[PDB]
């Protein structure tokens, strides 16, 4: 018999199972290459399974391995395109849980394309049996990759431009009740807000076209509002319509409505996923357009340290696909976020390049390749009585949203916004003048001296002082300073 | 109506000695300063009538001080920004602006409506000192 | 003040915080309708958090809540709106889990969009401090919501008379090496394990499009591929192409070529999400083009018991959303896989009607509004040798793909296919005339029987015959019996 | 060739006691069954000409087998095939096909192949059978 | 005709002490031999049908030119190819393939013409040998 003739009989291309580890995927002395992409996994093996074959098993499941040896390879470069496992640490205070590093060929992926990055990387081998757990905790992203995708549309910088603001965070607000109001009342209480003294406001996340309000009446009711309050105050004024829809086709139809209109932005949820959200990001680009993206079911795989995805991979993602917003925590609000882990979302959105700092989860050096800068957006029962504590967290460009903390002001919306602005300038201020704001005398006590002559301020300070979130973190360092 | 572009124009104008501060904080972190000058206050006014050349190789807050005061010495009334510019690779750009002198009665804006297609409205901000004096005596 | 004389000053509207389970979204005695949305969720609060305010927040923070009461509630209909906690029960074997059943209006959602039902039931409740963990298990979509989405594009009744293929299951095999292959060599494995007897083959979900490969030399030689064993077998073939990428616009050039070329197939993968996968399922009807989806990403929140969405309600999102075939496990593989969890998702995708079977984690009796079935997807690590578990434990309308099963055969591609449907057609034949077949004695027996006359297939029971996958699943049930 | 259309057709030819013990089983679950002819082998060859009408009301696998070998006596040479219907809403629809009868000798098919615009083939999959001979008389 | 596919077919046929020669050649540069058959002959005709595996941790010619003959004894009349791969990264490919056997007779292909739009033909290349025979019967 031919084929019996010429079966394969070397040890590592006979036909068989053998271990990952010894089909190429585990190399404790591979030399990681400029051009690679790395990924950090926090691993826990099922009992028995060994930590390094773990590891050679995402390596190769996520690359070019399957279960039992194929003769295929052969017709193939095969060691190139194998990714390698090359360091496998225990994790601090841990048994039997490891972070691992895997290398991949810079080849393996498609230009431009966060749907093949997350089909090798996460596709999958979190359901794998033999790893009960599984968590992509970071990725070094190499310049070379980087330069392949948009970046933000827009872009921190751009965006203060664009609207004339510098020197303290942008200031929002989500609309409420989050569903059942009109379009002539959406519109309403967009003009309150921005004429109260808002930058922004928007839609809730689940805000798209609904028997109580069909997209196109809130879309011309808030340009209405929008530009009353730009007239009303002498700034450039928006809301974030909501253009998230079923398809692509309507999706495209509500974007270039709002640019039709003269909208300056609009929003995006990121249940859409990662194909329209790159489409619309190119689009934002191409019609000058803000994107502020909403992270709308990130927590269903953000939240738990043992399994899932760490946000701060997302927040690489989405800055490479190029939205010019993006939600990322508040730490003081009722959304969780322990300040180490939120203070890295911050930098891996914002900074030019990324140094190794283990205790903010910052496992990669990395260069950002000139992609622009994502604004991060803090979000989520945050209120103007904790002024200090999100300037001292969240730094300078960053936008800050106050939903129930504007419109629930007993004295109106304008009132609620006034109070939200008036603690904002007053806190950077006094910041810049050397103040120790972030001390719990100073601070508190720079917003009751301007609520001295802000009769609303006054008001939002003794209706919220009481109120805090301080519940136990479950997305946590692993390592402390 | 208060014109509140800038990012102190929520607080009360800023003395001499509050503008000073925010300076010397700006020039702490190395940032170059310039004055600037309109009697437009439409917001898609960018760019304001430059008082000199921005302020790059000085280090004495006082130097700015003199420069904004010899500016309010000199233009018509009006508006005048103090701008802090950061030239560090990834910002290259306005790091702060705010407003420090407005006129004592600004009249504002109206908002002219034009019909477009279906509901739509061209809308138009129009500014009331603009429309009715040149430049230079519109205050 | 006429800002004073006005204010609300009502138990429910004055302003403040007040518990949700005071506003509104906990009724004990709510009578549900059956156009309401039910959405089941396991709810782990934190210390000191009272079960019945966490269900209550949940069904707030995702219907019309936020943290602080609001005025602008009195615009709307807002008892209507708000969602209604109405049934908190203790987990099982627990004492700080509990399982929360929630209703939500009909009109709450956008007619025919995932991406508005999830932008309200998966948003932001995961993320919420006050709950540590939080899963969603199950939903009650009701029939008056079903009808506006399209379901399957084709469904496994006209799918099978494409194929004019009865009586068994499907068979197929996935392409490996996962990666490297160029598009001549890909054509090459497609040919032979077509040939061989597979009906179809398939694009691993990271092959897209890419240096070793671009998409197009990979489309035209499968067709070669295809149509050479179509007019070598007499039988219609194909193999899915991958259409996933990086946007809308490149997804619709690669569907619309596979459409120009005469393929019966192409495949789409999970992390292009759900706007993305919305839009090609309508093109898939309106083109005549069998849509498979691969769920990719899905183990990052579908893995684990404690926290995310179980992998039930993907299934129901997937069929409303209209693909025609989804993976869905093999229970015997190497992913994993519990077999009640698993007959669970099978009945999910494939039933006209759900009746409660809570051993199989269905907890809502649910009609399926004739949209057409979904096709499962029986894939990964599974071998011919285990074709009597297989049958037993998936049923008749499956697509059983072996990609290392196939290719891993030592005398050659042809011979790994024949093997595979060798076994499958003795096993079913067997079935059909009564044989206890998933007994450990006969099922075996039938296949060594079946090896007598067929070379092939006494190779590959031999080769693969001590491979299994025992592993403590981490997605078990929560009731027996 | 073999044509390996029908679910049985990796096995070697049904016997007739193996085809009654398929039959027994689909009117057991209360499918209908029907028997159809064809010397067309096409796979796209959807309509094979019916033997009759099916066998709703049938209850012994005899009565089908008795049908079968009545198709066998008086049909030309060529293919048989066995359906078993499943009327139920959720599917109505075959649920089971598989060859009774094949030719002696299947000559096959080859792939006809025009040019299309760029590097696209046009394909189109043609019997040796169906070619040379009129319906009656192919093999 | 003469079918003028493969890399040597403007001489004449190699014979056994040629070939082997292009096999050593191929082996010293580290390629992987195989051998493919097919009998129909069509220049779009990409996947011969393989005998077994390619040859890839074979170090001596003689076990090639073994494989050759025991094709030669064993496949039907017609065409046998002998290619060279290179899987090293740049190229994963073929980087040598000619014909070592062809029939005595081979009566080549016609050109089928069909009216396109304009002026355009639709051209169809057309073998004698397949559109006559079924595979394993054409020479
Ligand atoms: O629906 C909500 O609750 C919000 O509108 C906040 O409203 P409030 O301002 O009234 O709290 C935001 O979408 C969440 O903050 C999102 O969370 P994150 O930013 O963590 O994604
Ligand atoms: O890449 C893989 O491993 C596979 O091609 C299987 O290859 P083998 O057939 O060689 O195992 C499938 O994509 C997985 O089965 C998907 O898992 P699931 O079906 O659970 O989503
Ligand atoms: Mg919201
Ligand atoms: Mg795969
Ligand atoms: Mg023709």
């Amino acid at each position: 018999s031919v084929s019996e003739r010429t079966r394969i009989k070397s040890d590592r291309y006979e036909s068989g199972v053998i271990p990952y580890a010894k089909m190429g995927y585990w190399d404790a002395a591979y030399s990681v290459k400029d051009t690679d992409i790395l990924a950090l996994f926090r691993i826990t093996p099922q009992p028995g399974v060994d930590p390094v074959e773990a590891a050679a098993a995402v390596a190769g499941e996520s690359s070019t391995a399957t279960w039992t040896v194929v003769w295929t390879d052969l017709l193939t470069a095969c060691e190139r395109y194998r990714a390698k496992a090359y360091r496998v640490d225990p994790v601090p205070n841990s048994t039997d849980v490891y972070f691992a590093f895997i290398a991949y060929e810079c080849d393996l992926f498609e230009e431009a394309s966060l749907s093949n990055l997350t089909a090798s990387i996460i596709g999958n081998v979190f359901g794998f049996k033999a790893i009960s757990a599984l968590r992509l905790e970071d990725m070094r992203i190499p310049h070379s990759y980087l330069k392949t995708f948009q970046g933000p549309a827009t872009g921190i910088i751009v965006e203060r431009e664009r609207l004339n603001k510098y020197g303290t965070p942008l200031l929002g607000a989500t609309v409420k009740p989050k569903l059942g109001l009109s379009g002539k009342n959406y519109g309403r209480v967009v003009y309150e807000g921005l004429k109260g003294g808002l930058d922004f406001l928007k839609d809730d996340e689940n805000i798209n076209s609904q028997p109580f309000m069909r997209w196109r009446e809130r879309f011309l009711n808030c340009l209405e509002g929008i530009n009353r309050a730009a007239a009303a105050t002498g700034e450039v004024k928006g809301s974030y319509l909501n253009i998230t829809a079923a398809t692509m086709e309507e999706v495209y139809k509500r974007a270039e409505y709002a640019k039709a209109i003269g909208s300056v932005v609009v929003m995006i949820d990121l249940v859409m996923g990662y194909t329209a959200i790159q489409s619309i990001a190119y689009w934002a680009r191409e019609n000058d357009m803000l994107l502020h993206l909403h992270r709308a079911g990130n927590s269903t795989y953000a939240r738990q340290k043992n399994h899932g995805i760490n946000f701060r991979v997302i927040c690489k993602w989405m800055r490479m696909s190029g939205v010019d917003h993006i939600h990322a925590g508040t730490v003081v609000g009722k959304l969780e976020g322990d300040p180490l882990m939120i203070k890295g979302f911050y930098d891996i959105l914002r900074l030019t390049e990324l140094e190794v700092n283990l205790p903010f989860g910052i496992f990669f050096e990395m260069d950002w390749a000139s992609l622009r800068r994502c604004m991060p957006v803090a979000s989520g029962g945050i209120h103007c009585g904790q002024m200090h504590q999100l300037i001292h967290y969240l730094g300078d460009d960053v936008v800050l949203q106050f939903g129930g903390g504007t419109i629930g002001h007993p004295d109106g919306i304008q009132a609620g916004a006034t109070a939200n602005r008036v603690a904002l300038e007053a806190m950077v201020l006094a910041r810049n003048e050397g103040a120790d704001y972030f001390n719990n005398q100073v601070g508190p006590q720079i917003l009751r001296d301007a609520a001295k002559t802000c009769g609303p301020l006054q008001t939002a300070l003794d209706l919220w002082k009481d109120i805090s979130f301080n519940y136990t973190s479950t997305d946590t360092a692993d390592f402390a300073e | 109506m208060r014109l509140t572009q800038g990012c102190f124009s929520f607080l009360p104008d800023l003395t001499d000695q509050q503008i000073e501060k925010q300076v010397a904080c700006a020039m702490s972190r190395g940032l170059a300063m310039n004055v600037e000058w309109t009697d437009d206050p439409h917001p898609r006014n960018n760019y304001w009538e430059l008082w000199g050349l921005p302020l790059f190789d000085i280090k004495d807050p006082a130097t700015v001080m003199f420069e904004l005061n010899e500016a309010r010495k000199s233009c018509a009334a009006g508006y005048i920004r103090m701008n802090a510019f950061d030239a560090s690779y990834g910002t290259e750009s306005c790091v702060m602006s705010f407003i420090t002198n407005r006129p004592a009665n600004e009249p504002g804006f109206y908002l002219d409506r034009t019909e477009g297609v279906g509901r739509q409205i061209v809308y138009s901000i129009k500014s009331y000192s603009v429309q009715a004096n040149p430049e230079g005596s519109r205050y």
